[PDB]
């Protein structure tokens, strides 16, 4: 079966580079011509670069042109992006690509996981993990709240994820350089405060972990 | 420098009815090629070609259009469809289309609201955040206001959104206010209610700031 | 310039209806083109003038089922009634027998000979029409695909030109 | 083959024009207590669709009593047919009209009734006409009737009004 | 028209007392033949009823 | 005008189900230059044969016909048509026959399966009188004058078996054209759709 | 040497996939007396042909290539794969043309099903030159000096249908030998197995 | 050399006489050999016909040598099944002498 | 003046003991005919008259002593053969002017 | 193909010395070029072979 | 064998043009001419049709 992993990658501050590989298998990869595909924040995509069978013609669109290379050693089946002198407007999710080909044009298959690519230059930086607790019903809604935290993946988990049903994870805006995101769970007055509550906040990039058990007042 | 439209941005559709949604050009245009993503999962082989068809994929949908003009249709809706649909051209430099959402149409539902005031070792830490969760709620549109001490202030308010649940078909909005402690405690009553076609009168829910 | 070319394909479904139609072509608007070589010959001549032969493909399985009816119709249907294709050349694409069909047809058309740059109107339009509709059964490739082929005869060529650039 | 036409299966023709002459006659019986082998066959390679058609016993089917054939396309079209017709409110101008195959074109514009049934069935036609025109009403009015060859310059078409052709540009026409 | 070869689908073998009757036949594969190797190995009456 | 007039077109099609009973009348056909009732929807224009394109032109005509049937089975379907010609009038009643005394008037078998996709078959002409006349613009019915030779119907021969996996119901295409054609007689009459 | 060179072998054996696309590449060919992919595993040992074991003896060699194809389907199965041959040297990159612009160089078409299970193929030999080289030995890439006179691919030149209940796709091996072959210069190089 | 496979299976078998063994030859090479194609869409059947080729003057069966016919049978193309076929196919061979020739009578087999 | 060279052409040297140079442009058409479009005003599509231009090049620069007359006139002569031509009419033609 | 093509073209003047080369021209390299028809016949072919004859 | 152009060897002919005998002018004279050069095949030959000249 396609296999496309991509790796590498992460926060960069502009000016400086960076290299990403993709790894592929399942078949023959020479065969294939290879690709970089960008994807903005925005649910917007762009196409960043080709490389053709072998070493072969390589083809850039305009913007980065020049500024961008790609590279292929087909021993490994596997592939290199080499960046550099990014700026801020290429933070976004990068894909590698099969391009095949079809009767007049040519089409993207499958597409790996991809890496995030984010060209800023503030400080790694933990959130601050505040409890959510009421001042009625039979149910009972619930929250942590994940402030100030630049590097973009955090984790909320409740009571070790049993609740997550209940739970609406709320996506993440950026200001003042650092992300601001919500996360509530919903219980019934027979569990609450009966029982144990407690979101597990994870910020793998600053590896910091915080439980902030919620209590009522 | 050349360039795709899709006509509809966000398109919701109830199971069983009929679905249109185009990719439009900024020129003539031989073929156009599909593609579908679904959240938390890169986009995949989708329609190929103008109306030829991947593999995977089942067998009741279409496509048409020529020249410039060309259209993706949906022949009965069903709910596994829900994604976002990027068009693309291979005439000369490579472009994608802005995306469709499409989403699965329900009954309304009118939301649960919780409001948290601040935590306290916020309050220790110089500032208060006001906090407020619509959640369940169907349709996503919805319009927002906090009250406080009567008046009502637009700043510092941040709002998430969810995607459209799996199993309710409903949203679920973030709503925050943040002040520095001082602004926090200059006022008493904080309020948060929100205008929705379902409920004609606001729901309102509130607390004051000298109690607890 | 007498060699055969892969020309226009496309699925064919079960959905199609009667006689939705599921391949409006062009034979010349399509060759002329970047994407071959014998786009060369052309290129460089004003007027050409020639007999078509037609090949097309399709691999039914037989589970399946349905025909199809392939007819060269110079200028358009316009209003011609859909049901009378057969009176021009011909042949029916049938899942039980034939998988493949051959029409060849010579010159016509109303002037001297056809020009690229500026065509009147198309010379032969290929037609093909769901004539009796694919039913399946289950499990069965709902699907199945279609191929077209064509090459010139007594191909005859005048006014070399570099005006095509 | 100089064309080059490569094949092992043999190449044939079909739908020959005129295969038959219209009226009924004699250019025994005609099958029976033989084989009537030709009742199944397949339809698409043309050398099975040559074939004659043979079903059940046949007898000669006699003669036509009359010569005049009516399934040749002249002795047909030989009657004339309804082409355009109008009128005129005033003295000393002039009305054109188009003879203008076009099957687009709908009538009161355009062929009307059989012609425009008729010249539907086949691409290409070329030779000479037969234009007449028949008159009604007042008399001792005259007129004069050019034909224009297309393309040159000439006044709309559908339409009565004076012209600003040269009486001689007109007359030299013919 | 010159008709492609046509593939057996029927052909029947047999050998002493045997017989076999097949539809996946086709023709059957010699090489070389039967040989006298004029310096020969054991110069007796070769074995056979008359021998036994 | 003989070539229009000597190659085959479509004409009616109609479906076959594997719920088919024994001895029904699954069809009827008015046996006539005359008779189409295709149509297509969008864009919106109406099948007519090339044949019934020339005789709705003439005021009479006589001749053989030839029904070429084509049948789109698979191998693995299996059932025989059957098809009995009754001479008379167009509006006799026929709808009261069973299927033995069909079989009486002339008639024909058909297998569906097989390496043959068609058959072709001739109606001799059987008349009282030397023509037909065409009677559709004359709206009421006139005693006496006819215009089909007779109808013509498809019997289910046999129920319609079949494995399990493939289509259950076979759909058949009916051509048309004639030969020994004559006709006579001409006008212009604009032939709107036969239905039913 | 003429037999062991005459004699059909086995090369390379690519699968073909139901979920495989129209107009994509499936594999691609060196064409060289010398390349063979094929491998076994236990016992230790790795595939060569009988003609790949003759030429890798010598320094240049010339004539047609017969590559015969042999496909395994069912009946039931149906497809219709293609043959598309692009002279060239060996390092000329193919992998940028559509589907159209193969079929202009010179190219084959077939099909599955049949009682046809054999595609014989004759590339006729085109070159610039006379020979070819065996470059194996001398390693890195020098320009000019060639061994396979250009690539051949196959493409997928319509889906694979098949009803439900039959495997899913279709192994074709690739047999390989040659006629009217001609080679002198001998020497002795072990070929190790060309990969991909 | 025969089998019979259902036409809904597929694959193919091929059978070479090699005398001596394979030893290192290849596998790939095995049709230089007298050999035919077990083939599910088309052949059933095969037949192969050896005369005698050995190094010595006649084999010697109280004794043998090496064995002078290995048979080999390999998997050509592999078997592919649908749903519910049988996922296996019976293989079975045959064998007669020619010109069989004899020397040497003797009751020391006993 | 290359990918004009491609078309059909012809050469010619100035000086000589031969002052012209006969030139027949062999009939080129899609059509057996070519209407006399200018009484038609506008410009309809197709209908066509010349049957394509003639250009002229500057094939060399014009080199000469420094007391002679700078530059060369050259006069364009016309006519036909093989005509065939009908369908009178009276079309006064007024000047083609450029 | 077997027609005529204007190919290179240069000015001769006088301050060309002795042997100064005024055209260093290639046959070849010039013809294949997008520039004329003719080169629609090599684009689609690998390998030709051909006499040459110069004005 | 025969030249190849996507991958020219080396360049078949040469065309060189040299200057023989110096160009001397009189006074006014144009001090410059012009020069062209013509080329066509002959016995052109070919082989190998292949799209991947695009």
């Amino acid at each position: 079966e396609v296999k496309l992993v991509e790796s590498g990658g992460g926060s960069v501050k502009p000016g400086g580079s960076l290299k990403l590989s993709c790894a592929a298998s399942g078949f023959s990869f020479s065969t294939y011509g290879m690709s970089w595909v960008r994807q903005t924040p925005e649910k917007r995509l762009e196409w960043v670069a080709t490389i053709s069978g072998g070493g072969g013609y390589t083809y850039y669109p305009d913007s980065v042109k020049g500024r961008f290379t790609i590279s292929r050693d087909n021993a490994r089946n596997i592939l290199y992006l080499q960046m550099s002198s990014l700026r801020s407007g290429d933070t976004a999710m990068y894909y590698c690509a099969r391009r095949v080909t079809t009767v007049a044009e040519y089409y993207f298959d499958y597409w790996g996981q991809g890496t995030t690519l984010t060209v800023s230059s503030p400080k790694t930086t933990p959130p601050s993990v505040y409890p959510l607790a009421p001042a009625a019903a039979s149910m009972v809604t619930l929250g942590c709240l994940v402030k100030g935290y630049f590097p973009e993946p955090v984790t909320v988990t409740w009571n070790s994820g049993s609740l997550s049903s209940g739970v609406h994870t709320f996506p993440a805006v950026l200001q003042s350089d650092l992300y601001t995101l919500s996360s509530s769970v919903t219980v019934p007055s027979s569990t609450w405060p009966s029982e144990t509550v407690t979101c597990n906040v994870a910020h793998p990039a600053s590896s910091t972990k915080v439980d902030k058990k919620i209590v009522p007042r | 420098d050349i360039v795709l439209t899709q006509s509809p941005a966000i398109m919701s559709a109830s199971p069983g009815e009929k679905v249109t949604m185009t990719c439009s050009a900024s020129s003539s245009v031989s073929y156009i090629h599909w593609y579908q993503q679904k959240s938390g999962t890169s986009p995949k082989r989708w329609i190929y070609d103008t109306s030829r068809l991947a593999f995977g994929v089942p067998g009741r949908f279409s496509g048409s259009g020529s020249g410039t003009s060309y259209s993706l249709t949906i022949s009965s809706m069903e709910a596994e469809d829900a994604a976002t649909y990027y068009c693309q051209q291979w005439s000369s430099n490579y472009t994608f289309g802005g995306g469709t959402n499409l989403e699965i149409k329900r009954a309304d539902a009118a939301p649960t609201v919780s409001i948290f005031p601040p935590s306290s070792e916020q309050l220790t830490s110089g500032g208060a955040s006001v906090v407020c969760f619509l959640n369940n709620f169907y349709p996503k549109d919805i319009n927002v206001k906090w009250k406080i001490d009567g008046s009502e202030r637009q700043n510092g308010v941040l709002n998430s959104w969810t995607d459209q649940d799996s199993k309710d078909s409903t949203y679920s909005m973030s709503s925050t206010l943040t002040l520095t402690k001082d602004e926090y405690e200059r006022h008493n009553s904080y309020t948060c209610e929100a205008t929705h076609k379902t409920s004609t009168s606001p729901i309102v829910k509130s607390f004051n700031r000298n109690e607890c | 310039g007498e060699k055969f070319f892969l020309i226009h394909s496309a699925r064919w479904l079960t959905t199609h209806a009667l006689f939705h139609e599921v391949a409006k072509l062009d034979v010349v608007k399509l060759l002329y083109n970047e994407q071959f070589a014998v786009q060369g010959l052309l290129r460089y001549h004003t007027y050409a003038r020639f007999g078509i032969e037609i090949q097309v493909q399709i691999n039914p399985t037989p589970f399946q089922q349905g025909g199809l009816i392939c007819a060269m119709v110079p200028g358009d249907q316009s209003y011609g009634s859909i049901a009378s294709l057969t009176v021009y050349p011909h042949g029916l694409l049938n899942c039980n027998i034939n998988n493949v069909v051959r029409i060849k047809v010579p010159f016509i058309y109303t002037r001297g000979a056809y020009h690229f740059k500026d065509p009147q109107y198309p010379v032969w339009e290929l037609t093909i029409r769901v004539w009796s509709e694919l039913n399946i059964g289950t499990g069965t490739s709902a699907y199945t695909s279609l191929n077209v082929l064509a090459r010139f005869t007594d191909l005859e060529l005048h006014g070399l030109t570099p005006l095509s650039t | 083959d100089d064309s080059g036409g490569f094949s092992t299966t043999v190449s044939t023709e079909q739908n020959v024009p005129d295969p038959q002459v219209g009226i009924t006659t004699m250019r025994m019986d005609v099958s029976g207590v033989q084989a009537p082998v030709g009742a199944i066959t397949t339809i698409e390679d043309p050398v099975l669709a040559k074939k004659v058609p043979e079903t059940f016993p046949e007898l000669k089917p006699g003669e036509s009593r009359h010569t005049s054939d009516h399934m040749s396309i002249y002795k047909f079209m030989g009657r004339s047919h309804f082409l355009c017709t109008f009128t005129f409110n005033s003295n000393n101008k002039e009305y054109t009209f188009p003879i203008t195959l076009s099957s687009t074109s709908n009538p009161p514009h355009g062929l009307p009734s059989t012609l425009r049934w008729f010249f539907n069935l086949f691409q290409l036609y070329r030779g000479p006409l037969d234009l007449t025109i028949i008159i009604t009403g007042a008399t001792d009015v005259d007129g004069m009737a050019w034909f224009t060859p297309v393309g040159l310059a000439v006044d709309t078409p559908w339409v009565e009004k004076e012209s600003a052709l040269q009486i001689d540009y007109k007359t030299a026409l013919g | 028209e010159q008709m492609i070869q046509s593939v057996d689908r029927t052909a029947v073998t047999g050998a002493s007392y045997f017989t076999s009757v097949d539809q996946s036949s086709v023709h059957t594969a010699e090489v070389g033949s039967h040989q006298i190797e004029p310096l020969k190995t054991s110069v007796d009456k070769p074995g056979s009823k008359k021998t036994q | 005008f003989t070539t229009w007039t000597s190659i085959p077109t479509l004409a009616a099609q109609f479906p076959f189900n594997a719920s088919d009973s024994v001895g029904q009348q699954i069809k009827v056909i008015p046996v006539d230059p005359y008779f189409f009732q295709m149509t297509n929807t969008n864009p919106d224009q109406k099948c007519i044969t090339a044949l019934a394109s020339i005789c709705q032109m003439f005021c009479f005509w006589r001749g053989d016909l030839v029904f070429d049937f084509q049948v789109f089975p698979t191998k693995y379907h299996s059932g025989r048509l059957l098809f009995c010609f009754v001479p008379g009038n167009e509006l006799i009643d026929v709808t009261g026959i069973t299927l033995k005394q069909a079989t009486t008037a002339p008639c024909a078998v058909m297998d569906i399966a097989g390496v043959q996709s068609t058959l072709r078959f001739r109606v001799p002409w059987i008349s009282d009188t030397p023509y037909r006349v065409n009677r559709y613009t004359k709206e009421a019915h006139q005693k006496g004058e006819y215009t089909a030779i007779g109808k013509l119907i498809v019997y289910c021969y046999n129920r319609l078996t079949s494995p399990s996996n493939v289509a259950h119901h076979v759909r058949v295409n009916v051509y048309l054209s004639a030969i020994n054609l004559e006709c006579f007689a001409p006008l212009y009459h604009a032939m709107d759709v036969t239905t039913q």
